[PDB]
């Protein structure tokens, strides 16, 4: 009961997925094998591990997840590695040829050739839940099978579904680690057919990640395995409050009552700390005041902007392991004094905590220290309009001479889709320019 | 007149007793104004994409 | 005039109904099998107010638990008194309420509702006499706020000659869940408004400031919030539950405390606070004092149009005369004029682990600041229709926000009108 089935869509989809359940099994004590000693009900049962795990009669605890993409090679990756049998073949569904970077070749050329089989096996996994809250949709923007099949899934699970929660982990594009000029293009597309479709998005921008690896961790040069553990480490925070018990505990539902004040606002920035190297953790223990403190510095967002520069509509702390809240409310009380924090005057000024008990996990042969404390803040700020900007621009300078639009044509698509796709995107900036605007 | 003070309470039930009525009315009416955009939701989805 | 039966509607509602429960079956000598294991008559005499006697001489309350999610009566049910309750009269659903009055009041409570009247008519069926119903919930969340006021609608269609009691919890940013409070507490209002007899007005504010200020507990918890809330709830209901003169039953109390039908709203106070010796004057003087009041009210901001204070103890009832006099004589011009000889004084003999307690009942003009201070945090988000999506999403129209905004305001006009008559 209030079970959540997970959809990894394309290769930065599946990889991150991935890492998410490779700590998911380390945090609830799962072997690679699927058995976890620690469970004594076994082939079923209503533990909060249970709205992430189904269980099998013979002891097994497998991902309520499908991992979707048009080549193989990413997929065939699961299907031979560590994780293999935690997953059921079923739940690794590949086509043979990609997107190409190709919006247009995702939705519709090559999308529409496995929709239907895709929507079968999530129809599977619906049908053994007894109270499904929804789904939790991992994608780029950037790529082909990421924007347009991502796209097209969301528009036909709001058909078969109606109106269960779809929220999505998105990944913004990073000049340092992209694969294509056309990933705008892509990115706006997406993002004007996904808008409605969506109750809540979590955008990870690539150059922030890249940033806090570089600059946090001390890795020169990241790979995707780099950032990967790490947003990892962010989307485990999130989902915590669904796969774990406690008092103090908060469901994400509860704070998405808070962060989305509008149906179109629901675009949060996170931002998480500690990050740091084994070698700089050693004898240095962060307090409760520390790492909230990290929450309001720029350098740990997920999403490169200044919110000092925009206003707060709300603020979350998910808080996990070895915290209480008397320190939380005087690590609050010290910070209002010493930010810049600025709400709108329509919205509460209150931060809304949860804590979990159950510490930080970390992968073995990873990068981040094991420590006793964390916090992923949540908050719903104008400045993540900044990320919207940034790409709005780029997409406006190529669309100018229609450099690349041919490719998108070729697969059927019209030059219509592109303007409108544009307009939505300059209707949500302006959005985010209008909740900011002082009462009358 | 014991009578008719019988009838003045009967007749203020009666008239709680309609209001109360209204009340269950618009509350099925928000029900299936509920159940009217959910599906008005799909059908148009539906549409678009076909 | 006889038998009660409560109600206990969603996670707050569930938590103070249980401590109600605890407190009150200690009072009475009910060990947590129902067995009667005390040392007084007085235990026993009106019993029946309160709990039905089952095969064995078992006492069972006449206590039906309702919410739209079962983990707070999980909790219930594993609770030191858990196994007193009758098991038929627990009813849950599964889909919760998301701290949305729409979901209580229109969709997922309209599913629910009817199994929980099936229940409230067993109950009501095997009653000598049924006074009526009381009902704990908060305005702040979405299954006692919403389902809570649909109940009560629903009760006053099948019984409208009995009469209806709420303890009702007001949220407060300081001791808050979510931003849409304002939103569920002024729509819960509306309701209650129209269709209680009677409302203690338990104010989540006040609770916090008693527990920080006064108590110095640098960080109140839901349990500090609710030691408050059940010595208040047995001290209100200690005039119900053991004999004596003075309100003795939920009609009395209303016809000496309610002089038009809208103003039924409470400022609950008691004394002392509490987390070795307490004289009359000392009870007296605390009772009355601001900050003992359970609503975040100044007294001296209004007038009081009608009291109720019940002491408990073995303490000298001239002395309490006296005191209560000293009271309304030397603070005579916040007392209205017009309702001649409004303040009423019970004493019972049984204390609450106190040797002496006063509960207080005050019908303020002053409980026009909470509905105001409501009112301004509803307004600041309604003007920029924020966070409205989760109320429309369920079939609701921004009117219905607009009429009980408007009711709330012409309540706080009401309670001017008389302060200043
Ligand atoms: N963080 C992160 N980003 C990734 C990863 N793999 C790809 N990306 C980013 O995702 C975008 C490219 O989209 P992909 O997911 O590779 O493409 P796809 O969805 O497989 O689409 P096609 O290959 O065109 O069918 C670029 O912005 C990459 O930097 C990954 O494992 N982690
Ligand atoms: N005093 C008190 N207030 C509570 C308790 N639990 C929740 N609240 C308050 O009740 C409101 C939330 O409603 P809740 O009862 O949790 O939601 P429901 O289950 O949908 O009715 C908020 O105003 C909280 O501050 C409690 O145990 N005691
Ligand atoms: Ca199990
Ligand atoms: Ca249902
Ligand atoms: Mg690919
Ligand atoms: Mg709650």
């Amino acid at each position: 009961m209030r079970e959540c089935i997970s959809i990894h869509v394309g290769q930065a989809g599946v990889q991150i997925g991935n890492a998410c359940w490779e700590l998911y099994c380390l945090e609830h004590g799962i072997q690679p094998d699927g058995q976890m000693p620690s469970d004594k009900t076994i082939g079923g049962g209503d533990d909060s591990f249970n709205t992430f795990f189904s269980e099998t009669g013979a002891g097994k605890h497998v991902p309520r997840a499908v991992f979707v993409d048009l080549e193989p090679t990413v997929i065939d990756e699961v299907r031979t590695g560590t994780y293999r049998q935690l997953f059921h073949p079923e739940q690794l569904i590949t086509g043979k040829e990609d997107a190409a970077n190709n919006y247009a070749r995702g939705h519709y050329t090559i999308g529409k050739e496995i929709i239907d089989l895709v929507l079968d096996r999530i129809r599977k996994l619906a049908d053994q839940c007894t109270g499904l809250q929804g789904f939790l949709v991992f994608h780029s923007f950037g790529g082909g099978t990421g924007s347009g099949f991502t796209s097209l899934l969301m528009e036909r699970l709001s058909v078969d579904y109606g109106k269960k929660s779809k929220l999505e982990f998105s990944i913004y594009p990073a000049p340092q680690v992209s694969t294509a000029v056309v990933e705008p293009y892509n990115s706006i597309l997406t993002t004007h057919t996904t808008l409605e479709h969506s109750d809540c998005a979590f955008m990870v921008d690539n150059e922030a990640i890249y940033d806090i690896c570089r600059r946090n961790l001390d890795i020169e040069r990241p790979t995707y395995t780099n950032l990967n553990r790490l947003i990892s480490q962010i989307v485990s925070s999130i989902t915590a409050s669904l796969r774990f018990d406690g008092a103090l505990n908060v469901d994400l539902t509860e704070f998405q009552t808070n962060l989305v004040p509008y149906p179109r606002i629901h675009f949060p920035l996170a931002t998480y700390a500690p990050v740091i190297s084994a070698e700089k953790a050693y004898h240095e223990q962060l307090s409760v005041a520390e790492i909230t403190n990290a929450c309001f510095e720029p350098a740990n967002q997920m999403v490169k902007c200044d919110p000092r520069h925009g206003k707060y509509m709300a603020c979350c702390l998910l808080y996990r392991g070895d915290v209480v809240p008397k320190d939380v409310n005087a690590a609050i009380a010290t910070i209002k004094t010493k930010r810049s924090i600025q709400f709108v005057d329509w919205c509460p000024t209150g931060f809304k905590v949860g804590i979990n008990y159950q510490p930080p996990t970390v992968v073995p042969g990873g990068d981040l220290a094991k420590v006793q404390r964390a916090v992923c803040m949540l908050s719903n700020t104008t400045a993540i309009a900044e990320a919207w900007a940034r790409l709005d621009h780029k997409f406006d300078l190529m669309y100018a001479k229609r450099a690349f639009v041919h490719w998108y044509v070729g697969e059927g698509m019209e030059e219509g889709e592109f303007s409108e796709a544009r307009e939505d995107m300059a209707a949500l900036e302006k959005d985010y320019e209008e909740v900011g605007v002082d009462s009358v | 007149k014991l009578e008719a003070a019988e009838e003045r309470r009967k007749y203020q039930e009666a008239e709680l007793l309609k209001h109360l009525a209204e009340k269950r009315e618009h509350e099925r009416e928000v029900i299936q104004k509920a159940i009217e955009e959910n599906n008005n939701f799909i059908k148009m989805a539906k549409e678009k994409l076909a | 005039m006889r038998e009660i039966v409560h109600i206990q509607a969603g996670q707050c509602g569930n938590q103070i109904g249980a401590k109600f429960w605890e407190v009150i079956s200690d009072e009475h000598g009910i060990d947590p099998t129902g067995s009667y294991h005390g040392d007084s008559d007085l235990q026993l005499e009106r019993i029946n107010v309160y709990y039905n006697e089952a095969a064995g001489n078992k006492y069972v309350p006449r206590a039906i638990l309702v919410d739209l999610e079962p983990g707070t009566m999980d909790s219930v049910r594993s609770g030191p008194f858990g196994q007193i309750f009758r098991p038929d009269n627990f009813v849950f659903g599964q889909s919760g309420a998301g701290n949305n009055w729409a979901k209580g009041h229109y969709t997922e409570g309209a599913e629910l509702v009817d199994s929980v009247l099936d229940v409230v008519r067993k109950e009501s069926e095997s009653c000598d006499c049924l006074q009526g119903f009381q009902l704990t919930h908060s305005l702040g969340g979405g299954t006692g706020s919403g389902m809570g006021t649909l109940l009560i609608s629903k009760i006053r269609e099948e019984y409208p000659d009995r009469i209806m009691n709420t303890f009702s919890v007001v949220p407060s940013p300081k001791v808050s869940d979510t931003v849409v409070e304002p939103y569920n507490a002024t729509l819960s209002v509306h309701q209650l408004v129209e269709n209680t007899d009677e409302t203690y007005c338990i104010d989540n504010e006040a609770l916090y400031d008693i527990c920080f200020r006064t108590l110095k507990l640098t960080t109140p918890t839901y349990g500090d919030l609710n030691h408050l809330v059940s010595a208040t709830m047995s001290g209100v209901t200690t005039c119900l539950r053991f004999p004596g003169q003075l309100n003795a039953d939920l009609r009395k109390l209303a016809v000496n405390m309610v002089p038009f039908p809208r103003l039924h709203f409470f400022m609950p106070g008691f004394a002392p606070l509490t987390s070795r010796a307490l004289t009359v004057p000392e009870l007296t003087q605390q009772m009355f004092d601001a900050k003992n009041m359970m609503a975040a009210c100044d007294p001296r901001h209004g007038r009081y149009l009608t009291v109720a204070a019940v002491f408990r103890g073995r303490m000298s009832m001239k002395e309490v005369d006296e005191q209560m006099l000293n009271v309304q004589n030397k603070n005579s011009s916040y007392f209205v004029e017009w309702i001649p000889n409004n303040v009423k004084t019970a004493v019972c003999d049984i204390p609450p682990g106190l040797k002496m307690s006063a509960t207080f009942i005050g019908n303020s003009t002053a409980i026009q600041e909470l509905f105001k201070r409501i009112s301004e945090q509803f307004t600041a988000m309604f003007r920029r229709k924020a966070f409205l999506h989760w109320y429309t999403g369920e079939g609701m129209d921004e009117m219905e926000f607009t009429e009980a905004e408007s009711n709330m305001n012409d309540l706080v006009s009401e309670y001017q009108q008389y302060q200043d008559a």
